């Protein structure tokens, strides 16, 4: 039958509004796939030709337009938005012809700001990479995890441009008649799936030049036609679902200014900075090649010369504003210059003080907000929070330019490319966030996060990853696969520590880099659990790499932090670890691999750089023996066997007996313990005298911990000979380079002079 | 194999030798007169490509033996096919295909 | 049983307990000092 | 080599973070007043139960998330900029030769800007994001405790009237549970801390004094609402705080104002016995005592004004 | 009420209540769960305060009382007769009450019913802030594994009218209304409770299984579409099982919205896709054509 039809059938309208709810409620959220699998249902041309039908009923016209654009406008646009908040702008000669505009061409500066949108903003953007839909493919088999993720299908986008500029143009002329017949139910459904489509498409930057000057002309021809009858969707009266689509077409303009706003400041920079370089190397050149003034010319030379490039610009930039006294080394034309850039910027962005038309978009959408909410009580409450963001940012367009300048940043060419393989890792990194985590999806974000680590500027502008979230999203990504249902390492593994690796990776590049992730220590703190990290890297593995070696985080730290690390280490040092026992392994009261690789992290929280930080050292030795159930209590003298007794019958229990299960066997790990313990507490040991022979309290703690390991037994350790030589061994027990733990621990506490000095 | 059966003369020889890229323009259903592909909606011819087949064989075959203007009504059995598995969500498991292929040669 | 369980569990009707005086005539007199009751737990329709 | 050598893009980038702290954020916006005064103007451009322009939509936006439990509170960035903008419409116009003539020209322009929020509902918005709070420290209520300074400056005898109205009418528990919570929160002087921050500057790299206390701005704010609240002799309201008949439970907010008084003078007590023994006080010793007096200047008062009006 | 403590003793006895102290132990892992024990002295420290609870809960707890006797006469009235096949006269001893229960489960349903929203926004969350309270209440002190074990006690029989009335007499009026009456109570309980459906969510197995009943199928849907739509977190416990057994039922009792809502329900969960189900109904639904 004729689908028109069912604009009386009421009984299957209702099935089939529904039908294509499922049909594009089955592909949302990515799954491109899918979405090739719809294309041999609903093909192009039955698309194409409801688009442009005006016998179709209410429901269904504004169902086929969604499934429209959840099919194949959908996973190339939801990318596009999420990363189009961040700013990156390469230094061409094309973007160096870039300006703010206040147009000063043909009249005064203070001119129409020149229709926004219509710029050449070159900021970096992957396209979208469509895809022909076939269903005649070879469909060869591959495995989930090897799987090349389809992308979305393809349609003609010259089509498509061209077919919504002309049904939005014919609805702004077919409106002002004010017909008893709208194309769909009501005026509702002929303006809303059409400005749907059109407000999608701007986003993708489909629209060219002259298809933009279109759609502002008809948006409002009064202030966007630069050189009632064809009135703008502005002045009919609209009702409230149509008012919340147009709030979103005057979002996109202004991002659009916002836009054109930043790139145009930062090309700004590189036409101000040549000159100020080459203006320093004469001015350093007068002042240097001319000695002949004084001989004490290092007063007006180490202000200048011996100072941080970020002292030299803070300083010289400090100029022009600093109470008419200007205090700089610096001429006086190109101070004239900047004053008068600002100034540019003033005007073009918001303040201009130094019945009227608008003349301008940060006056037409003020004022047009301002008559919405006069004119009638607003209900719905999405148009009215919607109605203040947008108004709201127009009446403060210096808060929004401050607010986008951290995400800003300029890179030269000849690495565009560079970060043009970045930007689309990161991008399939975002979008795989959405979606659950599988087989599929784990194997595409390690790919991703592989070409993303040795890329080509990981380690060339680590400020820029500072910003953009590359750090948090890949710790997010963390955060939920961690969570599960008590129990996470199952939980789909070899992908916890990929990120884990990268995270690691993120902190050694710079301080700050290091500094950032140290924020986040109580949860990372908290899940440092089961572990398992026999390859890869671990959850405490990135806690241990944010203060390696800071000498001010360290300091930074609570307490609680370091009393959870402690506590923890008591309840592991006092089980068998049960995974241990999943091998056969003998089951013991104590953890020797899952203690030994625990209060590492301590060993890089107390000893900061070649010094003992005091602060926390005599938090540690308290909370650590605070509890006696510690240090391995059984064989520690805390039990009454004594830790000269557990190197014993460790050695008796190593030397490849058949009394234990198969490379994690208790050997090198039941004495590893011990020894990384000796070295924890030689590293809280007093540095010198500097403390020991002024404060009371240095020698206190000396004594307390020179009491739980006499000297009697350190002898007997080191004059245990390691192995034979010759036929070697492997990391079985007693390795060669033992013999470090234990001497740093008599170097720190009791020293030698005479008596020791011969034995 | 695959049924040659024709629905228009056409011409003869213009034999796909080896090699070249031949441009066909087909209409895919399934039996029971139903429909699930067909390039006509979309207005772009699939070309064809022989040797790196990435299609199915039996349509492979079927558009071989053809020429210009030779409209073929293939009946591509489930075995020289998408197989036991079938294309999920369009091409159910176990069915014979119908194809209308029509192959124009542009080259 | 009854027990002493508190904390999350004190919004909930298992802690509701009414007095039972045995006047049965006046029973709504306040509850004065040593006055004898029949105090009776209404979830389970019991008597303590 | 700091003059020359650099890469053109990293010299943009310098050029970029030293213009935004230098010339940027200086000293022009002053569009704080201008949007209050277009968006009220403005509520019939040609003509009861029409609200205002979004005076009496926008406050009750607002309002209606305030009442949605969700048993939490969302950032709300909108909230952040709006509830300012409508502080900061009679806290920046706040009104030796001062003559009588100005001074009364002061007092009523501030009158007239807080009854162009007050009769709006600003006052009943205050009530509810404070009670959604639920003792969260975070910047939600920051900015809902400074609109309540503005809309309560100088003690007006009708937005006093109209918060307690409203507290006597719903009758619900929470805004007391909420500022008894936030009370107890709030930190005290500490020398531990301080003797971190003296290693970490003998050597960014340090919290610029925001170590040691770093609950200024919060701590004054609280007290200072409370103080406001009962502040013309408010007899009415004096009572409501230190018991609240037709509530379930009391509170009494004057006990807990003692309480954090007395862990503020054990504080600065403990910090006494530190400079006992030098008789010279570092810079950094200075500012400590000068945060922890000034908050405790501000403590004294609101106790005061729960006893005048006696 | 207002601090006014006081001290408990039996009478005969003269014993007071203390804390029982008993042994230590982490077995049951009770944090206060210990016994109140008549003790000559205890600590001295045992002394309790009057509070004084609310008409709404008051009210809440004697129907908990009260519907919960009324359902434990229908459960043994109706496992009386379970391996009974009386045959010649259905009917024999205690009768079901059956117009007792009827005007139980209507009053139930009636007092349990989401409120109006033609009303202002603060009447309107007052009025769903105490529903919802009065539903934790009920389901707390059962009211769940009673109905669940009411409707599955019902449904041991199909047809109806002869091998439901096997072992019963008289109720063959009562039998569909009962059941829909069950359905729609067990719906309202759960309906915008996120406790109330993560507890209920246990048994979705058994929720799919009943699709499939043509006698209660109206009630089940709507039980399992708000679970869904409730609770986001079964839809990975969802096999393709389910899957297949919603599609049949959707062809079992022809074109439907319900079903259509419960499987878009099914796709995308709370802001996260789930591919899993999302193929799984792409390569069974449609494939699948006429």
């Amino acid at each position: 039958m004729d689908i028109l039809e069912l604009s009386e059938r009421l009984d299957l309208q209702r099935f089939h509004s529904h039908t294509l709810r499922l049909y594009r409620a089955v592909c949302a959220l990515g799954n491109n796939r899918v979405a090739h699998a719809l294309c041999s249902h609903v093909d192009q041309a039955q698309l194409l030709h409801a688009l442009e039908d005006a016998h179709l009923p209410g429901p269904l016209r504004a169902g086929y337009y969604d499934l429209l654009i959840s099919i194949h406008l959908e996973s190339a646009c939801r990318s596009r938005r999420s990363m189009l908040s961040e700013y990156i702008v390469p230094l061409t000669p094309e973007t160096r012809a870039i300006t703010l505009f206040p147009p000063g061409r043909k009249g005064g500066n203070a001119r129409r700001h020149g229709l926004p949108g219509v710029g050449v903003t070159t900021s970096l953007r992957p396209p979208h990479h469509f895809s022909p839909p076939c269903f005649v493919a070879a469909l060869p088999a591959a495995g989930v995890a090897e799987a090349p993720a389809r992308l979305s299908p393809a349609i003609p986008l010259e089509a498509l441009r061209d077919k919504a500029l002309r049904m939005l143009g014919e609805a702004v002329r077919d409106g002002g008649q004010h017909a008893r017949d709208p194309v769909g139910g009501s005026v509702e459904f002929q303006f809303v799936p059409v400005l749907k489509l059109v407000s999608t498409l701007l986003v993708m930057g489909i629209f060219g030049d002259e298809d933009v000057k279109q759609i502002l002309k008809m948006i409002e021809p009064e202030v966007f036609t630069e050189e009632d009858l064809e009135e703008g969707l502005l002045q009919m009266k609209l009702p409230e679902s149509v008012k919340l689509q147009m709030c979103n077409l005057l979002e996109y303009f202004c991002d659009q200014e916002l836009q054109h706003r930043v790139e145009s400041l930062a090309a700004f920079a590189e036409r101000y900075v040549d000159k100020l370089q080459a203006n320093q190397r004469s001015r350093y050149a007068l002042l240097m090649r001319a000695f002949t003034m004084s001989a004490a010319e290092t007063a007006r030379r180490t202000r200048e010369f011996r100072s941080p490039p970020q002292e030299q610009i803070n300083m010289l930039l400090h100029f022009k504003d600093e109470a008419d006294e200007e205090d700089c080394p610096l001429p006086e034309d190109i101070r004239q210059d900047l004053q008068d850039f600002h100034q540019d910027l003033l005007a073009h962005c918001g303040i201009q003080l130094e019945e009227k038309k608008p003349q301008s978009l940060q006056e037409l959408v003020s004022h047009m907000v301002v008559r919405w909410a006069q004119e009638d009580y607003v209900q719905s409450p999405e148009l009215v929070r919607a109605m203040f963001s947008l108004l709201h940012r127009q009446y403060d367009g210096l808060g929004e330019l401050l607010r986008a300048l951290p995400r800003a940043y300029t890179i030269s060419p000849s690495s565009v490319e560079d970060t043009m393989s970045l930007l689309e890792c990161l991008g399939q990194i975002r979008s795989l966030l959405i979606v659950q985590m599988g087989p599929q999806e784990e194997n595409l974000m390690i790919q991703s996060i592989g070409n993303i680590m040795n890329n080509k500027v990981f380690y060339q502008h680590p400020n820029l990853m500072r910003a953009l979230g590359m750090h948090e999203t890949v710790m997010e990504v963390m955060v939920n696969v961690l969570g599960g249902g008590e129990t996470k390492e199952i939980r789909f593994p070899k992908m916890v520590t990929s990120c884990c690796r990268f995270l690691c990776y993120f902190c050694r590049i710079s301080r700050q880099n290091q500094r950032s992730m140290f924020d986040h220590l109580s949860y990372l703190l908290e899940n440092s659990g089961i572990g398992l990290g026999m390859q890869g890297s671990t959850p405490l593995d990135v806690a241990a790499a944010s203060v390696i070696d800071n000498n001010e985080l360290a300091l930074a730290l609570q307490e609680q932090d370091l009393e959870k690390v402690v506590s923890y280490l008591a309840g592991c040092g006092l089980q068998s670890c049960p995974m241990l026992l999943a091998k056969g392994y003998p089951d013991i009261g104590w953890n020797p691999c899952g203690g030994e690789r625990y209060l590492d992290f301590l060993r890089f929280a107390v000893f900061v750089n070649g010094e003992s930080v005091e602060e926390n050292a005599n938090v540690v030795v308290r909370l650590l023996i605070r509890k006696p159930e510690c240090f391995g209590p059984a064989l520690r003298g805390e039990g009454g066997s004594g830790l000269l007794a557990a190197i014993e019958e460790a050695i008796r229990i190593s030397e490849d007996p058949a009394r234990d299960g198969p490379r994690v066997h208790l050997g090198h790990a039941i004495m590893s313990f011990y020894a990384a313990l000796i070295d924890l507490l030689g590293r809280c040991a007093p540095e010198m005298h500097l403390i020991q022979a002024g404060k009371g309290e240095a020698l206190r703690i000396r004594a307390i911990l020179r009491s739980l390991v006499p000297l009697d037994d350190l002898v007997g350790i080191i004059s245990l000979p390691l192995q034979i030589p010759t036929q070697p061994k492997m990391s079985a027990s007693f390795v060669p380079d033992h013999k470090a733990s234990m001497v740093l621990f008599l170097d720190r506490v009791y020293g030698i002079e005479n008596q020791d000095f011969l034995l | 194999g695959v049924e040659i059966e024709t629905i228009s003369p056409g011409d003869g020889r213009t034999f796909p030798k080896k090699g070249q890229t031949c441009v066909v323009h087909y209409t895919g259903m399934l039996q029971n007169g139903k429909k699930f592909d067909s390039s006509r909606d979309r207005n772009k011819p699939f070309k064809f490509r022989i040797g790196k087949q990435e299609v199915i064989k039996g349509f492979e075959e079927g558009a071989a033996q053809m020429s210009l203007g030779q409209r073929a009504k293939l009946t591509c059995t489930p075995d020289v096919a998408y197989g036991a598995t079938g294309h999920p969500g369009v091409i159910p498991p176990n069915a014979t295909l119908i194809f209308d292929v029509e192959l124009l040669n542009l080259e | 049983l009854v027990y002493y369980e508190g904390g999350a569990v004190c919004t909930h009707a298992r802690s509701l307990w009414r007095l039972e005086p045995l006047r049965i005539s006046w029973s709504g007199s306040h509850l004065r000092w040593g006055q004898p009751l029949r105090i009776r737990h209404v979830t389970t329709g019991r008597y303590l | 080599t700091p003059l020359y050598n650099l890469p053109t893009h990293r010299a943009c980038n310098m050029f970029l973070e030293s213009y935004k702290a230098a010339w940027i954020l200086t000293e022009d916006h002053s569009f704080e007043d201008r949007m209050i005064d277009d968006l009220s103007k403005a509520g019939e451009q040609e003509e009861e139960e029409k609200k205002p322009d979004p005076l009496h939509q926008l406050v009750l936006h607002f309002s209606r998330t305030a009442l949605t439990e969700k048993s939490k509170l969302d950032e709300d960035y909108l909230y952040m900029a709006y509830a300012d903008i409508m502080a900061k419409s009679c806290h920046l116009e706040e009104g030796v030769e001062v003559s009588f003539e100005e001074k009364e020209m002061e007092k009523q322009r501030l009158l007239y800007q807080q009854s162009r929020l007050h009769t709006r509902g600003a006052a009943e918005m205050v009530l509810q994001m404070i009670s959604a709070c639920k003792g969260e420290t975070g910047a939600m209520v920051s900015s809902t405790l400074k609109l309540g300074i503005s809309i309560l400056n100088g003690g007006n005898a009708e937005v006093q009237q109209k918060m307690l109205d409203y507290l006597k009418d719903k009758k619900e528990v929470g805004f007391f549970q909420s500022i008894q919570a936030l009370m107890q929160t709030c930190s005290v002087l500490d020398l531990n801390a301080f003797e971190r921050q003296n290693k970490a500057e003998g050597l960014i790299n340090r919290q610029n004094g925001e170590k040691v206390m770093a609950d200024d701005e919060f701590t004054q704010d609280l007290f200072r609402f409370l103080q406001l609240l009962c502040e013309g002799h408010n007899n009415d309201f004096q009572n409501y705080l230190r018991t609240q008949t037709g509530n379930t439970t009391t509170i009494n907010i004057i006990i807990c104002t003692v309480d954090y008084l007395l862990r503020l003078q054990e504080s600065i007590s403990d910090f006494y016995w530190y400079y006992s023994g030098k008789d010279v006080i570092e810079e950094q010793g200075k500012r400590n005592f000068s945060k922890a007096m000034s908050v405790a200047k501000q403590v004294f008062n609101s106790l005061t004004e729960y006893i005048q009006g006696p | 009420y207002g601090e006014s403590l006081c001290f408990v003793q039996h009478v005969a006895s003269g014993l007071w209540l203390t804390y029982a102290a008993p042994d230590p132990k982490a077995l049951r892992l009770g944090v206060l769960k210990k016994k109140a024990i008549l003790h000559q002295e205890g600590h001295m420290d045992d002394a309790l305060f009057l509070t004084r609870c609310q008409q709404e809960e008051s009210q809440a707890a004697r129907m908990i009382h009260s519907t919960a006797g009324l359902y434990n006469q229908f459960i043994k009235g109706l496992d009386s007769f379970s391996g009974k096949p009386r045959g010649s006269g259905p009917p024999a001893g205690p009768a079901l009450p059956i117009e007792a229960v009827i005007l139980s489960l209507q009053d139930l349903i009636g007092y349990f019913e989401p409120p109006s929203e033609e009303l202002q926004h603060e009447e309107k969350q007052s009025k769903l802030r105490s529903l919802r309270n009065r539903q934790s209440l009920f389901q707390e002190e059962g009211m769940l594994s009673l109905v669940l074990n009411c409707i599955d006690r019902l449904n041991v029989y199909t047809t109806a009218a002869h091998f439901a009335e096997y072992a019963g007499e008289e109720a063959a009026e009562s039998w569909k209304e009962i059941v829909n009456l069950l359905s729609e109570l067990l719906a309202s309980l759960i309906r915008g409770n996120r406790a109330n459906c993560a507890l209920f969510s246990t048994n979705l197995d058994w929720v799919v299984s009943k699709l499939d009943r043509l006698e209660a199928s109206s009630g089940i849907l709507e039980v399992l579409y708000c679970v869904l739509i409730e609770s986001p977190e079964v839809l990975n416990i969802i096999q393709e099982n389910h899957i297949k057994s919603i599609i049949s039922l959707l062809d079992k009792h022809g074109r439907n919205h319900k079903v259509l809502d419960v499987l878009c329900s099914l796709c995308v969960c709370n802001g996260v896709a789930v591919r899993s189900n999302q193929d799984l109904i792409t390569e069974n639904l449609l494939p699948g054509r006429e």
